[PDB]
RNA sequence: AGUAGAAACAAGGGCCCUG
């Protein structure tokens, strides 16, 4: 491909494509006519085919393959020598048996047009042959000989197939004498436009193809220009280290609240065995229920805060009864109604039936959208950052496969570094909301493919494995099903993607709550439960969510990949440098920064800081948006200025400010950005006791 | 059947619209195609989603109702449903149904007789499961890797075609009725399709899925991929499982899968026949493409010709680049200079002149390029990329391994690029009888300093030495290069760097045309050279197996065997059609009228002449034995047919059959002298030469049409001949006509007369008497 | 091929009641199962079927004045009881080249008493000790044993 | 090894097997001698020694 | 399980080409050679499948 | 009510259906 040639070379012979070339060339013609040329010059070759005469002679002779004036001038020596008459026009094969010429011809139309107009051109003079790719003959004498017939269908055949495949089995390339002048029919309305769309100087495409064809360069004044344009331009450049990046500017007003849908320090959870029989959640809500704790709940009408205490009230009772009558379903009353948003969906009014005497009366101004307001920094996110890196008192939170066989030493590395890295963070907390999430997350979204317009009832819950004692006392430790809480859908119609459907939340808890952070909650005291006893508290919102959220939350193993490969990279580049396998020597001694206490810096090992990454990337899973995404976005620059910082290498810029606007302008009500920003300029700080290019 | 005739009123009810009619009416069939897309289209944003919503369904699949019935699939089995009657949007003839009854069907629904046929289906597959499991693993180690990019195959692959190639042996492999016109590499591989016939017949199959899966099986994988150690294929489908930037898990996987030994054979072949027409004057060129076409080699069980392996590799070597140069086969933009690699990156030039005085006053030109160019530079374990500027070698940077291999790519380096005052006032010690012309062949001066470097070493140490020397500035002593190739020395060669770490190969997916002289030397659209015959090997002794060199002066037997064999030849050439030939006599049971042949007269001489009655007598025996009935196989009367010329006697036949040299043929079982298999029904050996058999008749053995097409052709259309099938094929007459239909869309009139002239012949000859 | 282009293609016209021999040998037989044959065929005294990837003879149909068979290069083994039911006049058969692993497979072919000749070659039988005493004493009726009776006499031609 | 004889796969363990195309095999016939084809087989396998 | 074969060669199943003896060339590297002639080795072609 | 963003949802089609 890429060239007619060696598509030609496919299925003739090297030689007569260049000698078709070197025609075309001659008369310099478009070089997408190689292809016919070469099978007339093949097809006359293949007439010759080496027949002689009585005495022992060539009988045919070659005239087409020759050049123009060569071959007229061997036609008027054979017309002299054999005394015959000289023809008008040129022909491609002649004969001395017979002493006439030949012409070739050939077509694909399954018609005489051709050789009609041939035989008019030229009447009865000489011998004249055209062969259909159909298998059809035209001719004005005898018959050829039958080989020749035979061998020239053949090939013909064969190249027509060829050709069919390739979609070029059309006039272009095989055009008649008359339709070879192919050209783009430029109509009149597309000229009128192209004369339209030049350049000022410019007036008409003539004047512009003109000035194209012969622009020639003339490099002083492109130089002038150059500078001239380099001149009104004054381009700054800021080497970092003169001019430094001050710190950022957090905005200013209230704490950014809780903005999780469930509860993760806060949460208290009623737990039991779990029995292989019945492990759906419509069963183990009952399960729980029977016991009489889940029925022993009975808030009171007096809310330490929050709004709309009688609706939450009366959905607690409704819920409670529904429990009871095995039937996880709700009734549409006014107070579901208002907590579901049932009937709080605009009406339409089309303007057809609209004048501006009806605008008059209610006031239909274009809406004015209220953006989010700013926030400021949250004081409880390090104490759910330290809470999520504990232990649990149990294990086998999040669900995970089996492994495979091994049979190198390869798999058995792997193993054996998957099997302490899923061991050592199976046992924290982070990992029990996530498996919540995870299981919660299945069931609603299962609810609202089977029964939307239907209010539902789905548990907030979790399946774990009590901790592994010694062999001592009770061997192979069992089970367990927790419930932290329950939760509601309302009519999931997700017609759409990027839907909501609003959920309810009723969890419970065992700590009071704080007006900054629990602010959309609204907390009812409860009674009493055991452990000793004692008072309990429960926390009631409303919130939504999407198929795209649902799906997100619902694939929340990602974090584990990541943490792994982040290990495995430093484990093993550490361990390359040394040609040795230093993996569990990095684990256990390589220390890495994680916070500060009493003005001082804190470290511990990497087999204890995985921790904080894995918490890092549930968080980014939990308060993705596209806030963050622009702050994780703009913040590599000043990493990548830090870095050459430490290297020595002087860096530069040419506006940092626009940099530090940027960043600022994506800091709204959105904890993990201020609290990730905060912590950056703490960085910068720390990093400016070694490094240069930060402004305190 | 009923089926056909339903098909039937379906086509009258569909012709009995009008848009239907004027579609199937208008234009060729293959609108089919376009009709193909305008239907059923209609895709999904994230699949993964949407299969989580659809699953959490009841009946998110569907399935055909009919073949339920038949195979008695019941609906709500223990009180789970598994479908519903319904009917789909889009097909309207299937029924909605869940997972949940796949898992019947797998559990108690129809099972086939058998299934082993799958292994043939994947057989890529299972040969890479089995290719695994005959490794030895070995221990597991930690180290940084020297990983260089590049361009490689990763799917081993036997026989290697193209697509144009293989769509034509899918086709013939399963839909034989449906099959187009004969094409050549059907006619030269038939054995290939037989195999592939035998496997995938009177089965039931999915036959699109077995296309597809051909396809994989004749497709070799090519990737830009960072790799490290040996380059095989048997590896790389693997790689990841071998080695990373950090890590290495050490195996051993040489014995498998027996590739590279095909290539070399293949070069070793290649650089016999280039020295033998290289030994012509004057028509090296036509000596080379007669060697070339008068011989073939085995692959495997098959034998394929030399000329086609060669447009299907892709080695890039000096020697494979001339013979597919002569072929016109297009190739790649590489270079070649000895034995060193090259490709170039970028820039330009422009031949220039220059001479050197050998010694004392003696003018010679050499030529150079006259601007600046940059190139890549491989050697054995060592790269290098370097610029040259107006016959100087500017710069040059290296990532090898080893000193001496750094060092003879760099005298080669320098050498290419014309630079040092050698080319400037070449040394005492080379001469005019080392200058050029064995045998009155020129030779630049390039490859003589090429030679005198490789005669000894200390020419190698004098020409670096001719590269400016100079004191290990400091920091840069890592980066220099002393004499012997090492890494770091107080004083080092001038504009050099070193590093760890190879070059990454550079990539192109460009093709040219090329072509050549008659000296061997190509050209590329411009004053370049890319190949030679200078920078291969002089010349060694090789015994190579599996080949046939069916030529007189590529050939070393005698004329005993030669006549024998040249005999035979012609004995097969009247294998052809027209009456007086061997095929018209056998359908007119003329047995007699063969024994007078012209052949066996010729080859009769040859016989034993105390004994030739006896044989003879057997011979005609089993001729009519043969011939009367119709149950014949034409590997024995082409072999025993030379006897029938005498005159039977009386005696004892022992069993074997003399000719005058003290070798013999037996009837029936395969020997040196003759030797066949059912498996390649179209070959002959004699003496190791193989013969092709033309494709005229098909006995037992044979059985389809592909044994009859070299006696058919096509011919001017007659619509008085009937039309017929391609099974009925074979009871026409020699010389008869016949309407028929082929391919899709396309009928034709063939006749039962072949030709055996080629295009190659009567377009050369007839184009030399034109140069005149 | 296949057993049904074969048959089809000798049968030149000629109806299935006036043929005296057929020869079905390098064809191929789809699971090893007789393909294209039935009780039309009557006049039938010989039969060749050889290398059709045979392996087991349950459908050939009922043909009484068949009087020799082979059925060498295949893979039978286990189906000789049904050779009585349908051809009970038959005289000459042969079976070298199948899968014959011990002489209770034989047994049933005593019920052929017209049965002279028997050809096994390149069975896993022959290579047994006292096979052809041993067979001889199980089929009496039988004389010639590939080729040789008892004493090693050498057949004639034929 | 060269062999005749198919194998069986509780003997035969120790041994990998191939099929090599086919052979002949000779025997008497009245004066003269005959030659019968039958298959061919090739029985691989490795094993150890000592002086 | 049952014992299965255990000496190198074989003695029944065993198989064994002949040619007549010369005494000029009467050792192993040179009846091989001679055995090799004749081409009935190179015939010897296993298939991929065992 | 709520969600989230720099606009959209808070069912939609004809008493019946549907993602």
């Amino acid at each position: 491909s890429k060239t007619f040639a060696e598509i030609a070379e496919a299925f003739l012979e090297p030689e007569a494509v260049r000698i078709a070339k070197e025609a075309v060339e001659e008369y310099g013609d478009h070089e997408r006519k190689i292809i016919q040329i070469g099978i007339h010059f093949q097809v006359c070759c293949m007439f010759c085919d080496e027949y002689l005469s009585t005495n022992g002679s060539d009988r045919f002779v070659l005239i087409e393959g020759r050049k123009r004036g060569t071959a007229v001038s061997l036609q008027n020596e054979l017309c002299k020598s054999y005394d015959l008459e000289p023809l008008p026009f040129l022909c491609d094969i002649f004969d001395r048996e017979e002493k006439q010429f030949v012409e070739i011809g050939i077509t694909r139309k399954a018609d005489d047009s051709y050789f009609q107009s041939k035989f008019g051109k030229l009447g009865n003079s000489c011998k004249i042959f055209v062969f259909s790719y159909d298998g059809r003959l035209d001719k004005n004498c005898e018959g050829p000989m039958e080989e020749q017939k035979l061998r020239i269908f053949s090939f013909l055949a064969t190249a027509a197939d060829f050709l069919r495949k390739e979609n070029m089995f059309n006039e272009i390339f095989l055009p008649d004498n008359e339709e070879t002048i192919i050209e783009m029919k430029k109509g009149k309305t597309f000229l009128e436009l192209r004369d339209e769309s030049v350049p000022l100087p410019f007036q008409t495409y003539e004047q512009m193809k003109d000035y194209c064809e012969k622009f020639k360069g003339n490099p002083r004044e492109l130089a002038s220009k150059v500078s001239q344009m380099q001149s009104n331009i004054k381009l700054p450049i800021k080497h970092y280290e003169q001019n430094k990046f001050r710190q950022i500017r957090l905005p200013k007003g209230p704490m950014a609240p809780y903005t999780h849908k469930f509860l993760m320090e806060e949460a208290w959870m009623f737990t039991k065995i779990s029995d292989p029989e019945r492990s759906r959640a419509g069963e183990i809500l009952i399960d729980f229920f029977k016991k009489g704790n889940l029925s022993a709940i009975r808030p009171k009408d007096k809310p330490l805060q929050g709004k709309y205490p009688i609706h939450y009230k009366n959905l607690w009772n409704q819920i409670k009864a529904a429990i009871a009558d095995r039937t996880m379903v709700i009734n549409e009353n006014d107070h579901s109604e208002f907590l579901g948003g049932i009937g709080r969906a605009s009406k339409k009014i089309p303007e057809i039936s609209l004048t501006q005497d009806v605008i008059t009366t209610e006031g239909l101004k274009q809406s004015e959208n209220k953006l989010p307001e700013p926030r400021s920094f949250p004081r409880w996110f390090n104490a759910e950052w330290m809470w999520a890196i504990k232990d649990s008192d149990l294990t086998g939170w999040v669900p995970m496969a089996e492994y495979p066989p091994a049979d190198n030493e390869l798999e058995d590395y792997a193993e054996h570094l998957n099997k302490t890295m899923e061991g050592v963070l199976q046992g924290t907390n982070c990992a029990r909301e996530m498996g919540k999430c995870i299981l919660t997350v299945g069931a609603l979204m299962t609810e609202c493919r089977l029964f939307p317009g239907k209010i539902k009832v789905v548990p907030i819950y979790a399946r774990s494995k009590e901790r592994k004692s010694m062999q001592e006392g009770l061997p192979v430790p069992s089970e367990m099903d927790c419930l932290f809480g329950i939760c509601v859908k309302s009519k999931s119609h997700l017609n759409k993607d990027d839907g909501m459907y609003t959920i309810i939340t009723f969890e419970f808890s065992i700590r009071e709550p704080n007006l900054e952070k629990h602010q959309k909650y609204t907390v009812f005291e409860a009674g009493h439960t055991t452990v000793r006893e004692v008072p309990l508290y429960l926390y009631c919102r409303t919130t939504a969510l999407s198929k795209i959220k649902n799906d997100w939350l619902s694939k929340a193993r990602r974090c584990f990949i990541t943490t792994m490969d982040t290990v495995e990279t430093i484990c093993l580049r550490e361990s390359a440098k040394a040609e040795e396998n230093l993996v569990e020597k990095t684990l256990n001694e390589k220390q890495m920064w994680i916070g500060k206490k009493n003005g001082e810096l804190i470290a511990q090992p990497l087999r204890e800081a995985l921790r904080v990454q894995l918490v890092q990337q549930f968080y980014f899973c939990i308060y993705n948006d596209s806030q963050l995404e622009g702050f994780c976005n703009e913040q590599k620059k000043i990493l990548m200025a830090l870095e050459g910082d430490k290297k020595n290498k002087s860096s530069f810029g040419f506006n940092p400010e626009g940099l530090l606007e940027k960043i600022e302008e994506c800091l709204i009500n959105n904890p993990m950005c201020l609290f990730m920003a905060q912590r950056l300029n703490e960085l910068v700080i720390e990093a400016s006791k070694r490094g240069a290019k930060f402004f305190k | 059947m009923s089926l056909l005739l339903t098909i039937a009123k379906e086509y009258k009810r569909l012709c009995q619209d009008a848009k239907a009619a004027q579609m199937m009416t208008v234009g060729t069939v293959s609108n089919y195609t376009t009709f193909k897309k305008w239907t059923t289209s209609r895709k999904e944003k994230n699949p993964s989603l949407r299969m989580r919503w659809a699953m959490s369904s009841k009946f998110p699949i569907i399935a055909n109702k009919r073949m339920l019935e038949e195979a008695q699939i019941p609906k709500e089995h223990n009180n789970v449903a598994l479908w519903e009657d319904t009917e789909d949007v889009s097909k309207r003839d299937h029924v909605l149904a869940s997972a949940s009854c796949i898992n019947y069907w797998n559990f108690c629904g129809p099972c086939v007789n058998n299934s082993e046929v799958i292994k043939e289906v994947y057989k890529s597959r299972f040969g890479r499961l089995e290719r695994r499991k005959e490794i030895m693993w070995k221990e597991l180690r930690f180290t940084l890797v020297d990983r260089q990019r590049r361009r490689v195959d990763t799917q081993p692959v036997e026989q290697r075609l193209r697509t144009g190639e293989i769509k034509d042996l899918q086709m013939w492999t399963l839909f034989e009725d449906e099959a187009p016109l004969a094409s050549k590499f059907i006619l030269d591989n038939y054995g290939l399709v037989k195999e592939m016939r035998s496997k995938f017949a009177n089965k039931p199959l999915n036959k699109e899925v077995v296309a597809h899966m051909l396809e994989k099986q004749f497709n070799p994988e090519s990737r830009f991929l960072p790799v490290f150690g040996a380059i095989r294929p048997e590896r790389m489908e693997l790689i990841h499982a071998l080695g990373g930037e950090t890590w290495i898990q050490e195996a051993n996987t040489a014995g498998i899968s027996n590739v590279d030994q095909r290539k070399n054979d293949i070069r070793a072949v290649c650089r016999k026949v280039c020295l033998a027409a290289n030994a012509s004057i004057m028509n090296a060129k036509s000596k080379l493409v007669e060697y070339i076409k008068s011989t073939s080699m085995r692959i495997g069980e098959t034998e394929r010709k030399l000329e086609e392996l060669i447009l299907e590799t892709d080695d890039v070597s000096p020697e494979v680049t001339l013979c597919k140069s002569a072929l016109g086969g297009q190739l790649g933009k590489t270079l070649s200079f000895g034995p060193m690699l090259l490709k170039k990156i970028s820039g330009s030039g422009v031949k220039v002149k220059d001479t050197v005085y050998i010694q004392g006053v003696r003018a010679v030109q050499f030529e150079y390029w006259s601007e600046q160019e940059e190139f890549y530079g491989e050697y054995k374990s060592a790269t290098a990329l370097f610029s040259r500027k107006e016959r100087s070698l500017e710069w040059i940077t290296i990532g090898g391994g080893i000193n001496e291999d750094r060092k003879r790519l760099l005298a080669m380096c320098m050498i290419f690029c014309r630079d040092g005052d050698y080319f400037k006032d070449a040394p005492a010690t080379i001469t005019m009888a080392d200058l050029s012309t064995k045998l009155g062949r020129e030779i630049p001066y390039q490859y003589v300093m090429m030679n005198w470097i490789q005669k000894s070493e200390d020419n190698l140490e004098a020409l670096l030495y001719s590269r400016g020397i100079v004191e290990t500035n400091p920091g840069k002593m890592g980066s220099s290069m002393g004499i012997d190739g090492s890494k770091r020395a107080i004083k080092s060669l001038r504009a050099v760097t070193i590093q760890s770490g190879k070059i990454d190969m550079p990539e192109s997916k460009e093709k040219i045309h090329l072509e050549l002289s008659d000296n061997l030397e190509a050209f590329d659209s411009s004053g370049r050279i890319v190949a030679t015959i200078l920078d291969l090997p002089s010349d060694k002794k090789v015994t190579f197996q599996d080949v046939s060199f069916q030529h007189p002066d590529l050939a070393v037997l005698r004329d005993e065997k030669t006549a024998i064999t040249k005999g035979y030849e012609a004995l097969i050439k009247r294998l052809g059609t027209g009456d007086n030939d061997i095929p018209s006599l056998i359908a007119k049971k003329d047995y007699l009228s063969l024994y007078n042949l012209p052949e066996v007269k010729l080859m009769a001489p040859l016989i034993r002449p105390n004994r030739k009655g006896v044989y003879s007598r057997v011979a005609r025996k089993l001729v009519s034995t043969q011939v009367t009935t119709g149950h014949y196989s034409l590997h024995e009367l082409i072999k025993v047919l030379p006897f029938t010329y005498f005159a039977p006697k009386q005696g004892m036949f022992e069993g074997r059959l003399f000719f005058s040299n003290d070798s013999f043929v037996e009837p029936g079982v395969n020997n040196n002298v003759f030797s066949w298999s059912k498996a390649d029904s179209s070959k002959i050996y004699c003496h190791g030469i193989a013969i092709r058999v033309p494709l005229v008749v098909g006995d037992e053995h044979m059985d389809t049409s592909l044994a009859l097409l070299e006696g058919f052709s096509v011919c001017e259309n007659d619509p008085r001949a009937p039309m017929v099938t391609r099974q009925d094929l074979i009871d026409v007459g020699f010389g008869q006509k016949v309407r028929l239909f082929v391919g899709q869309g396309s009928v034709r009139t063939f006749k039962r007369t072949a030709s055996q002239r080629a295009a190659s012949s009567d377009v050369n000859k007839n184009v030399k008497k034109i140069k005149m | 091929m296949d057993m049904k282009k074969r048959i089809h293609l000798e049968l030149r016209n000629r109806t299935p009641s006036d043929v005296k021999e057929l020869v079905l040998d390098n064809c191929r037989s789809y699971e090893g199962k007789i393909e294209g044959l039935t009780d039309e065929f009557e006049e039938l005294e010989f039969l060749s079927t050889i290398n059709v990837g045979l392996a087991s003879v349950a459908n050939l149909p009922k043909l009484n004045k068949l009087k020799k068979l082979e059925l060498s290069d295949n893979r039978v083994s286990g189906g000789l009881e049904v050779l009585a039911e349908k051809c009970p006049n038959l005289t000459h058969l042969n079976l070298s080249g199948n899968k014959i692993k011990d002489l209770g497979t034989i047994e049933p072919l005593k019920k052929l008493e017209n049965l002279k000749s028997l050809d096994l070659f390149n069975c896993e039988v022959t290579n047994l000790n006292d096979y052809r005493e041993n067979v001889f004493k199980l089929l009496p009726q039988l004389t010639y044993l590939d080729g040789y009776d008892r004493d090693d006499k050498e057949a004639p031609d034929s | 090894e060269f062999s005749i004889r198919e194998p069986n796969l509780e003997k035969h363990q120790k041994y990998t097997v191939f099929e090599a195309g086919h052979t002949t095999v000779r025997m008497k016939k009245g004066e003269s001698v005959i030659g019968r084809e039958v298959p061919l087989y090739l029985y691989c396998r490795t094993t150890a020694l000592s002086k």
